[PDB]
């Protein structure tokens, strides 16, 4: 039988797709084909593949002329049926249609497969030329002649430019979609370039090929190579002293070792991706780390594992939503993203407002909506939403804001996902009351609540642990701010701090006390 | 060279000579037939007007942009006019 494999085509994932056509896509070739004369049915002839550009097409379809005794697949490369003088293309198309014109009469449809492959056939197929060329391929494919004998298979990476009618049922029945080089693939190809220099002996021991395949993301064969070929040029120009004029080689110039500093510094500033990667800067949102400096932060850090460990093991509640609150400057979306990095999900991401600058309210939802579309494809993911106020904006006066954004919200928190799936989502705000007011407050399962430094004793803990100043500064700051009530955030902190530190050492203490004195406050 | 090479299609005209041109050279550098003495050097001011399936590895894939110099270029740059 058929027996697919799709470890046969040398990739990953076909599992699934191949499972598709072997079972059920393609199975009346082979079912004896009197039965399937005498019913019904259809046999496909019509393949499109649509990704972005790389070498697992061409892998693919080499692989299935492979997959069957068929003839040589008949492969043109752009368009090249294009011709100045009237007539030619329209010919040349049928021209290709020889083989199986003789076996679709001479043996009909018990004769050879054929094999057609299209490069870039959205250039052919989308003025009187094109819509010749076009007539003419579907006459051919499907007219008053039927053959059951051909296959055609395109590829493009545009196919939303591709004509309709060729869409239609019996022109084009099986879609597939591509994606990019996996790391397994990336890993693959480095062995096969490095090899070759492994054997001689004249690569460096220090070089760790895994570490280079993971840092490279995105990068297809000929990247790859290009990247291979600068680290080769950075290692040979040790010996090379050319300059203005232009010495060239030395006595060592042979036994070259393509070492790993070369390898890295053509990664960094000669060659660069076509397509660039993801990101993931927590340290934009975690600058200067948490340190521990109460214990209010041990409990915020408690109830979020337990949060997480309640979505990750339950049944009827696969949706759990959180609001952490506080006053302004406390420290809010540090401890988010702390709690964010500590679930250990899949899908981790962070919707903020610094990406949406002159955004209308339209725009604002778009966004919204295409990351919870996103997240929605994993199996558990994690979601933190910061400056909900920000989000719809908010002014005091009248009051003001965006109610689209507001509803979407309210929406999308108590939509579950698919069967089967898991969702966590973490907002921030530091007004409450406003919130409440516009009840959106019952609309979250929980709420966590994150204090500011009240007693003088957090304040000489949190000094120590930052250790700026000494034990002759702190007996003075203990000394007068022991007997009294304090109220800071630790943002505001390290900004005094940063402030008072200009001036000359005889000053800078009383400087911090007199900002001390001028941004007190109580609840 | 952007005069000659421009985005295939995107031309209102039947006549259609500004493709044929261009998939010739296409046809010419990176054919079947294998010439490897040979080096192109184009130069222009507006990057984007290319054709993008030029600028591509095999095709070109080596670009250079010159930007405005520095103090230190202006200095040997009124140097070497002044000399
Ligand atoms: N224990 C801690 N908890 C939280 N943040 C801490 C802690 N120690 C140091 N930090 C740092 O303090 C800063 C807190 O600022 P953050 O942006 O988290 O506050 P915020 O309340 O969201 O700000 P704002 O109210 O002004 O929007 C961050 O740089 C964070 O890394």
């Amino acid at each position: 039988n058929p027996d697919w494999n799709f470890e046969k085509m040398g990739i990953g994932g076909l599992d699934k797709e191949f499972s598709d056509i072997f079972r059920r896509a393609f199975a009346s070739r082979v079912f004896p084909p009197e039965i399937v004369e005498q019913m019904g049915c259809k046999h496909v002839k019509g393949i499109l593949l649509y990704g972005p550009p790389g070498c697992g097409k061409t892998l693919l379809a080499r692989q299935i002329g492979k997959m069957l005794n068929a003839r040589e697949p008949k492969v043109v490369n752009g368009p090249e049926i294009l011709n100045k003088y009237v007539g030619e293309s329209e010919a040349n198309i049928r021209k290709l249609f020889a083989d199986a014109e003789e076996e679709q009469r001479r043996l009909g449809a018990n004769s050879g497969l054929h094999i057609i492959i299209f490069d870039e056939i959205d250039a052919i197929c989308k003025t009187g030329v094109h819509d010749t060329v076009v007539n003419q391929l579907l006459s051919k494919i499907d007219g008053v002649e039927q053959l059951n004998n051909i296959l055609v298979i395109g590829m493009t990476n545009r196919p939303d430019l591709i004509d309709e009618a060729l869409l239609r049922p019996g022109r084009l029945e099986v879609k597939m979609e591509i994606g990019l080089p996996d790391e397994k693939g990336r890993l693959q190809i480095l062995h096969i370039h490095t090899a070759r220099m492994r054997g001689h002996q004249l690569l460096s021991a220090d070089v760790d090929i895994k570490e280079l395949a993971v840092e490279t993301k995105n990068f297809s064969g000929a990247e790859l190579e290009g990247l291979v070929r600068a680290a080769q040029s950075t290692a040979m120009n040790r010996h090379i002293k050319a300059s203005t004029k232009v010495e060239v080689d030395m006595e060592k110039a042979e036994s070259l070792q393509v070492t790993r500093g070369d390898f890295l510094a053509s990664l960094e500033n000669d060659i660069k991706p076509a397509f660039g990667t993801n990101q993931e800067d927590y340290a934009s949102y975690i600058m200067n780390g948490i340190i521990k400096w109460g214990d209010p932060v041990t409990r915020v850090l408690d109830d979020g594992e337990l949060l997480v460990q309640q979505t990750k093991n339950s049944d009827r509640t696969p949706l759990v939503s959180v609001l952490l609150e506080g006053p302004p400057h406390s420290g809010k979306t540090a401890l988010a993203a702390k709690i964010a990095e500590e679930s250990n999900f899949p899908f981790i991401k962070i919707c903020s407002p610094d990406k949406m600058i002159g955004f209308s309210e339209t725009a604002k939802c778009q966004a919204m909506k295409k990351i919870f579309d996103d997240a929605y494809k994993s199996q558990l993911s994690c979601v933190v939403v910061d400056d909900i106020e920000r989000l719809l904006d908010y002014v005091p006066i009248g009051p003001r804001f965006s109610n689209l954004v507001l509803q979407a919200l309210l929406v999308l928190l108590k939509k579950a996902p698919p069967q089967g799936r898991k969702l966590l989502i973490i907002g921030t705000t530091s007004r409450k009351d406003v919130l409440q007011e516009m009840e959106m407050l019952n609309a979250f399962s929980t709420t966590i609540h994150v204090p500011n430094i009240a007693t003088g004793e957090q304040l000489l803990e949190a000094l120590e642990l930052l250790g700026n100043f000494k034990d002759k500064e702190r007996t003075t700051i203990a000394q007068q701010v022991k007997g009294k009530k304090v109220w800071i955030g630790i943002k505001k902190l390290l900004m005094l701090i940063e402030m008072s530190l200009q001036m000359d050492p005889e000053y800078r203490v009383r400087k911090f006390l007199a900002l001390l004195r001028e941004e007190g406050a109580s609840p | 060279i952007d005069a000659i090479c421009k985005q295939r299609g995107s031309m209102a005209g039947s006549t259609g000579v500004h493709d044929t041109v261009v998939n010739q050279l296409l046809s010419k550098i990176d054919g079947v037939e294998q010439l490897n003495n040979i080096l192109v050097i184009g130069m222009t001011n507006r990057p984007d007007l290319i054709d993008e399936a030029l600028l591509r590895p095999g095709r070109l894939e080596v670009k250079m942009e010159i930007g405005l110099p520095d103090e230190k270029g202006r200095l040997q740059i009124l140097h070497i006019h002044t000399a």
